[PDB]
RNA sequence: AAGUGUCUAAGGGCGCAUGGUGGAUGCCUUGGCAUCGAGAGCCGAUGAAGGACGUGGGAGGCUGCGAUAUGCCUCGGGGAGCUGUCAACCGAGCGUGGAUCCGAGGAUUUCCGAAUGGGGAAACCCAGCACGAGUGAUGUCGUGCUACCCGCAUCUG
RNA sequence: UAGACGGUGAGAGCCCGGUACGCGAAAACCCGGCACCUGCCUAGUAUCAAUUCCCGAGUAGCAGCGGGCCCGUGGAAUCCGCUGUGAAUCCGCCGGGACCACCCGGUAAGCCUAAAUACUCCUCGAUGACCGAUAGCGGAUUAGUACCGUGAGGGAAUGGUGAAAAGUACCCCGGGAGGGGAGUGAAAGAGUACCUGAAACCGUGUGCCUACAAUCCGUCAGAGCCUCCUUUUCCUCUCCGGAGGAGGGUGGUGAUGGCGUGCCUUUUGAAGAAUGAGCCUGCGAGUCAGGGACAUGUCGCAAGGUUAACCCGUGUGGGGUAGCCGCAGCGAAAGCGAGUCUGAAUAGGGCGACCCACACGCGCAUACGCGCGUGUGAAUAGUGGCGUGUUCUGGACCCGAA
RNA sequence: AUGCCGUGGUGUAAAGCGUGGCAGUGAGACGGCGGGGGAUAAGCUCCGUACGUCGAAAGGGAAACAGCCCAGAUCGCCGGC
RNA sequence: CGCGGCACAUCCACCUUGUGGUGGGUGUGGGUAGGGGAGCGUCCCUCAUUCAGCGAAGCCACCGGGUGACCGGUGGUGGAGGGUGGGGGAGUGAGAAUGCAGGCAUGAGUAGCGACAAGGCAAGUGAGAACCUUGCCCGCCGAAAGACCAAGGGUUCCUGG
RNA sequence: GGAGCUUGACUGCGAGACUUACAAGUCAAGCAGGGACGAAAGUCGGGAUUAGUGAUCCGGCACCCCCGAGUGGAAGGGGUG
């Protein structure tokens, strides 16, 4: 029933109401001075006046290619451990089995020997990928 | 309401393949003539940030 | 839920001002003054528990000394005798048998005399 | 002789008992705040919103109303009391032939207020013409229009 | 079909108003229903070379100065303004982030256009882990009042008898107020100064102490005095209880001794002759919002986790797979992939991929255990919610200027 | 001399190091020794000291007393050293 | 040091040989800023149960209890709501801000009682008379302390209480 | 101090440690390229060492299929110096 319902001991932690008497957290609540912190909060940027570590270091080299053809990869060894028999797979079958998200262009990676007889359809194979998948009997595709 | 990433420090810091933030060891931009090559292969690369500059840098990266 | 913090406060208020009755001044009357005095009263009573251990010892010592010097022996030599004889009495009961029994105390003094070595060398 | 021995309460402190002051605590509420839902989403030269001045048998205030002034007429509803209320007092009345009361429609709707006949210390001063009363006769009274601007129709130039 | 809610002398489904549900209307407004009135077309729609004209002008463009856009004039297109100069009509112009060629999208310089959207002066209906008279509206009480200011403007305070007024007839003291007795009422320990009635504060009385004595005003040790309570010598009237009392216990008070420099804030340091507080009662300061950032405790499910707006429903229940994060890293990036970048080179290095007490079989071994997947069953991870702490953007702990 | 670095042994309870959450602090005072500036001065000012204490530590001694000496209070005892 | 009573940390023998508990040994328990852990009390919502006009809260007093916040009992007051068990949620706790509002103290029955024009005496009324009315003295103004108007006020005018 | 010949007053690097709040600073065996000097061994990635310099942002001057906002270019950007 409801008169027999308790959380797990470990959650439902006691809130710390600070300015509640000099026995728990008393007057200053943790900002125990008359400084700046005792009324307000100094940011993470401000460092005293000397140039912060985000102004004296240099902006990271190079640009960001607007047209970065980002793919989604699927593991040839883990495409073995996805399909033990296999024989017929393809990007839709990967997103079906839940190996990579939808709305995707796929590459197939090359960690681990794929020892299943499989043919794979997916754009943009890598070196070891095509090697292993075309040595597992099956081949690569586009 | 929706936290701002500090721009200037995301354009200078780089979260790597794991929990490392790599600054650019680059007092290597203006005057590189007196500087021996040694002091430039000393200043050519991307250095994992030390401890005493991390807790803040990550909150600059967020 | 606006709480109306009266009752919660009146609890400790009535606490202080019932444990503060019998104070000359604005101290059994008012609350903040009763609190200032409660802090001082309880530090006083704390200090006086220890202090009274030591003070009763000094009183008993004065009494044992008086009964000793009634028996022509000083308190120092009385203690050194009751030590060397070994009668594990302590100044409290030693002073009690001093008050009520001059007889038992004089037996104790003869005990101490009989347990002093010879002299001021040793 | 020498020695000891409290008693006092002008008045204070302390504690109890008995009160007073004040209005906290508790418990409310004829009140708000916050939302959700369904509407409605403008009013005014056919005079607004907001008011001054009045209106009740008797003082004022709130409320209703407007010189017809807690009201007027019709349509409906309902059915025994009613004469709004602070604030409950005196009156003097009505109602079962349908009262108070509730809904919808109409009439009345002073004066100021865009205010607009002209003026003005808003709530007041003073007019023109035309009907329509009043006096012996002007003065007086009742009703209606009379501001400005732009647009249009028309004579105009 | 009614146990909503509220009233009645208490806590009412059955006393009352009502609710559930059902009826409900002239007229009004409005939903809407049919007929009348009005608004078209009396084929050029097709196919046709394309002989020709038109397709929104001081507009577009271009230059100057600005605005605006993530775009701070930068190299900036698109759009908008003002000033010059200033076009074409489709084989024209416009855009596709300078610009150019090809290729695509559309035809600006006319206007109009419901929905989903936000909004609350207003009426209805409802609810609340909203407040309950210092709260909640400034406003429960003649409230934007009284009062303040010339004015713009500012701007309060003020609720509770009782179920019913039965509101104290009557005498008594008083000039009245006020009371006393009476009576009403269950209660006057509810009297129009009224529910309950705190504390400060002001008295009356009573036990102790105090007029030779300093002392943060207490504490400890403590005689005595009064207290109620009591065991008994006791009186044997004990066939009924306490007297002057002895032992004893709490409770006033406390003669007397010793110890002892209030609280707060701030300070190297305060009892401080530093700050603040006359006192009591009420109010006054670390909150919350965000599929926020970090870390952690707990809980779902599992290489996943999860939905956002929204759609259905009425308990917050069921759908909703856009997206987000996890799943691979490296590099300026092109890219490449358990690798990736530099470099001439992997030589190094930088970043990131991978873990047993033994195998299976071997490379080799001085007892060595580095190697591979299959396992001996090799080893684990996130994401979403909830509490917590910190941080972010918000006044963000409250108060306070010039 | 000391102190410092290492190793080797014995002793020692959380002491150390790494990585996070949460802080505070960054006005110090006197005292011992070592020095500067002062004047062979200061309750002076600035330094050093695995030196101390107060800060932030009460109790006992110092007449009284932040910093001196003894000693670091978990509470009680009308017990001892 | 002795003797008792709490607390924390590490450790073993244990129970269910990590959760959580029995026994022990050892060490430890001043504390500010600050850090962690555990908790009291106020109020609101749910579930469970329960007390209440035979008397709820609130209040007051006494008697107890807990290591602390605080808790219970009893009586008085009162005259409608609280207990406690598991949970959810807070405008949750005040002794200070020259804090805010109300009340009430100390100064203190103290200063003052608003011009250096001056009052009284008899009578009256009346519960009550220095101040009110009648008189008679006496005194002060008389370029104002008289009499009028303007604004300004707005009934302060007069009669009666 | 002198005499000879030369450019290492190098390109890609770097195990490691010094120090460091962070930023910065300093050394660096040895690895390869391609050189100097030497018969060789070897030494040379500036001067006997320690000062002679300034972070970041932002522009500039060259080399590089790095990108190139419909595509080819390009401007502009980007790396290296």
């Amino acid at each position: 029933k409801l008169h027999d319902l308790r959380p797990a001991r470990g959650s439902k932690i006691a809130r710390t109401r600070v300015g509640r008497g000099d026995g728990s957290k008393g007057k200053t609540a943790g900002r125990g001075t008359k400084g700046t912190r005792a009324r307000k909060q100094v940011p993470v940027t401000f460092e005293g006046g000397q140039m912060p570590i985000h102004m004296r270091l240099p902006k990271l080299k190079g640009f960001r290619n607007r047209f970065r053809t980002e793919y989604e990869i699927v593991n040839v060894g883990d495409i073995n451990r996805l399909f033990p028999q296999g024989g017929a797979v393809g990007v839709d079958d990967l997103v079906a089995k839940g190996a990579v998200r939808k709305n995707a262009l796929v590459k197939v990676l090359g960690d681990g020997k794929l020892t299943a007889k499989v043919d794979v359809s997916a754009h943009k194979f890598s070196g070891s990928a095509r090697a292993k998948i075309t040595a597992a009997g099956g081949s690569a595709t586009e | 309401p929706k936290a701002k990433t500090h721009s200037g420090a995301s354009k200078r810091f780089r979260r790597t393949g794991t929990g490392k933030i790599v600054r650019q060891k680059a007092n290597r931009r203006h005057l590189l003539e007196h500087k021996p090559s040694t002091r430039t292969r000393r200043l050519d690369g991307r250095t994992v940030v030390a401890a005493n500059d991390t807790k803040r840098v990550t909150s600059l990266l967020n | 839920a606006r709480v109306k913090r009266a009752v919660n406060a009146h609890k400790k208020r009535r606490s202080i001002l019932k444990a503060s009755r019998g104070y000359r001044g604005q101290r059994s009357r008012l609350y903040r003054k009763a609190k200032e005095q409660q802090l001082h009263s309880l530090n006083y009573a704390y200090r006086d528990r220890r202090a009274r251990k030591g003070e009763f010892r000094k009183l008993w010592i004065a009494r044992i000394n008086a009964a000793a010097r009634l028996n022509d022996i000083t308190y120092n030599r009385l203690i050194q005798g009751l030590k060397a004889a070994g009668v594990e009495v302590d100044r409290k009961n030693l002073a009690d048998i001093a008050i009520s029994d001059p007889a038992a105390f004089t037996a104790l003094v003869d005990v101490a005399r009989a347990a002093l070595p010879e002299d001021v060398n040793a």
